[PDB]
DNA sequence: GTATGAAAAAAAAAATCGCATCCCGGTGCCGAGGCCGCTCAATTGGTCGTAGACAGCTCTAGCACCGCTTAAACGCACGTACGCGCTGT
């Protein structure tokens, strides 16, 4: 067969998807995940169809925001793989925690 | 001279009701002093926004609540609401 | 148990789009996690902006306002 | 109309209107609403100016979000501006930092 | 009922601009919001100069000085400017 | 040039109220160049305040207000 | 003689200074600093003897606030010595630069 | 522990080969542009009241002087761990 190094498509995936703008996460599984976390705080809710994907919207674009800054973190430490103390870290600094 | 008002006094008598044996210096009271303009502006500020929202020209205790929830920490809050709520109440029977 | 339903693959899109080239086999869990307390912490709000204005449904707005509050302001669902 | 008599095309009355029912003050001095509307129709254009230089670079008429988030991100001065600021289907900047590419 | 925008005026601005040039609904949607957050942006540190001022009256010169503080240098300067500008103009045509 | 006035030691002891063990020789010099980008940031607009107030004297209030605005609000100057 | 090995001081001198709240930067340099960058934007400027320390306090607390978040970076990158490209990276992820 | 050969295997360069992205048509159809009818909000012009302009008096509170002792800064240099680079599951 032909198969690419390891590395060399994620390199392809990642130019793909800076380049495009379309919502990375599957539209129903995040659809009813946030219904389910709506019951937490009251039950027999209704949401806008737009608020759904307003809410889709800063969740992606605040995970990759996080990602960048984990990633940078990671690099920091020589390595090329981000780690659980990568985005821990990135957090702390951020203010998300202590 | 000027007039510049405090919370200073309302600070002593509350800390006499939680620590009577206990005093303060002028820097830690002008600390405290800050604390309160700041959070009092934050919660008008959320409840100013809160009425504006809403289409509202009134706000009510009712606006200064849903404030706090958001404003506040969980059980800060909770601890917060009641006292409000038990605040209020006990006005609105005392005439 | 839907917060599964954020699957492994799906994930590794955003982080590629991060910029991030290899990911621990630990991230995933992780990710999903502080995914959870985000929209909690964001919800919790969005829904108390909702609870105020004595409606059982949740507009776009109430999101907004919440994502305003929550310092990660959003622009494309007016306000 | 007064937005005639400043030459902008920002409806000058509209935000008068906007800041004496708004809760900003008691008093709204007649000559703020002129300045703010420029102010507002200048970044506006800015942006706009800058979006349009995208979508052509794109090779389209019509300025999608995309556009305003590439020029937004790529002027150092309205980048700090929208700190704190999110875009609908914004994207992101294509950067890959140098030690990730291969060889 | 009647929502309100700033869409219309955008278009007009567009044109000036870049006539040969189009933009999306969501776009301008963006715009719209754009434009509400920096009035609110502006409007608000303009009150609160006024109100550290022992003023009730935001005029020309308050708006100003907030652009100053809110806005970069030289996105400030060029704004400074098209207000300036702008007021100049009004006070003249009566 | 009072920058350097801010001497090698007297960042020492910052850093190491601040929990650090050991300060490359280098950081002096970047932690004055970030310093000055903080204050004059910040006094920049303290006096921006204080050229709308029409006062040559700089009040503490303008300081806070600054800071305030800044996102790094100070308690214990009466905000 | 007699000496400690290198850190032990360090390690007190962190206990010491951690445990006091007075200002580490000497406030004539820092007075005198202020007026400098004054000068930048107005000239003929006076100062609140309130407002200089009011100033010195932000500073102070931030470049500590800073410092701890930075060792944490160097720490990450399994090292004890701060290095400018920690900070760096710190005000990257807080957001002071890009 | 130095100059020949030599040599053997990781590192520099081509030719298979293939697989994946861009460009150019070329297919459909939606949601952008401009007409329409309808309300409100923008404009105009009077009425009033009060914010802010102006000039002035009162006294605080920054700038500046001094000359002393003292702890902080400055430096130098001697030696330890601390970081930097290599190597191998």
């Amino acid at each position: 067969p032909h198969r690419y190094r390891p590395g060399t498509v994620a390199l392809r995936e990642i130019r793909r998807y800076q380049k495009s703008t379309e919502l990375l996460i599957r539209k129903l599984p995040f659809q009813r995940l946030v219904r389910e976390i709506a019951q937490d705080f009251k039950t027999d809710l209704r949401f806008q169809s737009s608020a759904v994907m307003a809410l889709q919207e800063a969740c992606e674009a605040y995970l990759v925001g996080l990602f960048e800054d984990t990633n940078l973190c990671a690099i920091h430490a020589k390595r090329v793989t981000i780690m659980p103390k990568d985005i821990q870290l990135a957090r702390r600094i951020r203010g998300e925690r202590a | 001279r000027s007039r510049k008002e405090s919370y200073s006094i309302y600070v002593y008598k509350v800390l006499k009701q939680v620590h009577p044996d206990t005093g303060i210096s002028s820097k830690a009271m002008g600390i405290m002093n800050s604390f309160v303009n700041d959070i009092f502006e934050r919660i008008a500020g959320e409840a100013s926004r809160l009425a504006h929202y809403n289409k509202r020209s009134t706000i009510t205790s009712r606006e200064i609540q849903t404030a706090v929830r958001l404003l506040l920490p969980g059980e800060l809050a909770k601890h917060a609401v009641s006292e409000g709520t038990k605040a209020v109440t006990k006005y609105t029977s005392a005439k | 148990d839907n917060i599964q339903g954020i699957t492994k693959p799906a994930i590794r899109r955003l982080a590629r789009r991060g910029g991030v080239k290899r990911i621990s086999g630990l991230i995933y869990e992780e990710t999903r996690g502080v995914l959870k307390v985000f929209l909690e912490n964001v919800i919790r709000d969005a829904v108390t902006y909702t609870e105020h204005a004595k409606r059982k449904t949740v507009t776009a707005m109430d999101v907004v306002y919440a994502l305003k509050r929550q310092g990660r302001t959003l622009y494309g669902f007016g306000g | 109309t007064r937005s005639s008599r400043a030459g902008l095309q920002f409806p000058v009355g509209r935000v008068h209107r906007l800041l004496r029912k708004g809760n900003y003050s008691e008093r709204v001095g007649a000559g703020a609403p002129v300045y703010l509307a420029a102010v507002l129709e200048y970044l506006t254009a800015e942006i706009l100016e800058l979006a349009g230089n995208a979508a052509r670079d794109n090779k389209k008429t019509r300025i999608i979000p995309r556009h305003l988030q590439l020029a937004i991100r790529n002027d150092e001065e309205l980048n700090k501006l929208l700190g704190r600021v999110t875009i609908a289907q914004g994207g992101v900047l294509p950067n890959i930092q140098a030690v990730l590419l291969p060889k």
